[PDB]
């Protein structure tokens, strides 16, 4: 959706492969994208690079009165689409241990 | 928690 033509989005790739990229880029902290869930078909997986270990973050779809929300923490907090959520951790650290910084190109 | 995901929240 709105998610489709931005540079940290990778679409469906697998836990290894998002590893390979981060690593190829040198494991620095901050380093980031986001994919679509290889488990979960409606699901999407925020991965991180800190402390040069690459580290995986469950982003859920749910549903407030008929209104679609995106969540990593069971709707503690709430954002309507990736954008949102990459935004918003771009300047709070909120459940990660340290905020999205350079996006992981692709 | 998310068993295989690193999602660490109350």
């Amino acid at each position: 959706a709105i998610h489709r033509t931005q540079l940290w989005f990778h679409g469906r790739i697998s836990r290894e492969e998002s590893q390979r990229l981060i690593g190829q880029q040198g494991l620095v902290d901050g380093l980031f994208l986001v994919r679509e869930s290889q488990r979960n078909p409606q699901g999407f997986v925020l991965s991180l690079c800190h402390l040069q270990k690459v580290k995986h973050y469950l982003i859920l779809p749910s549903e407030e009165e008929g209104r679609l929300y995106f969540s990593m923490d069971d709707g503690q907090t709430r954002f309507t689409d990736l954008l949102q959520l990459v935004e918003f951790h771009q300047l709070n650290r909120g459940i990660l241990p340290c905020l999205l910084r350079h996006c992981c190109t692709r | 928690w998310f068993e295989g995901f690193d999602n660490t929240f109350p």
